[PDB]
This record gives C-alpha cells, structure tokens and sequence, in this order.
C-alpha cells in the first residue's frame, strides 16, 4: 500500500505496483525477462 | 461519557487516515503513568 524509499515516500490506498515509479519498473523487467527466455530458445528472428 | 468521547476522536477522519499510514497508539490515560501513588496501599485499602 505505502512504501518509503531513499528520498521519497509513496502511498497508495490500493497498491504500489499500480504506482508508476514501480509499475514502469515491473512492466519493463517482466518483458525483458520474457524476451531473454525467447532469445535463449533462439525463437528470436534476426530480422525482427 | 468522557472516555467514549476520547474513543470517537480516534474515529475522526483525521486520525483514521493516520491509522492507514501506520499503527496509532493513543494514550487516553489521565496521567496515571508518572503516578507515584503506591498501589499496595491506596488500592488495597480502597478495596478493603
């Protein structure tokens, strides 16, 4: 719900995962990890 | 009636939001904490 960080304090009544400073980080890591797996299986085409 | 009023004041919008951010510990005591009154006597004798 709430989180205190280094210099900043983030509070949401619902969730912090839906807060942008987090949400963007979560979304970026989720996709970056999924592609890495796709790359490990070689499913990534050279001309994409 | 006095103590009831003290309990409602914790239920006010101001102190409600305070509880949402972090647990609120309220002392509703009348200063019985720094009391130097000896309970071995003034309580027992009262009861006796």
């Amino acid at each position: 719900t709430s989180l205190i960080a280094s210099g900043v304090h983030y509070h949401h009544p619902d969730g912090v995962l839906f807060l942008t400073q987090f949400t963007q980080v979560a979304m970026a890591t989720v996709a970056a990890a999924q592609v890495a797996e796709m790359r490990e299986q070689g499913a990534f085409v050279e001309g994409a | 009636d006095e103590m009831a009023a003290m309990l409602l004041d914790l239920c006010t919008v101001e102190t409600k939001v305070a509880a949402a951010g972090a647990p609120v510990k309220v002392d509703l005591t009348g200063g019985l904490g720094d009391i130097k009154i000896d309970m071995a006597e003034l309580a027992a004798k009262a009861r006796e």
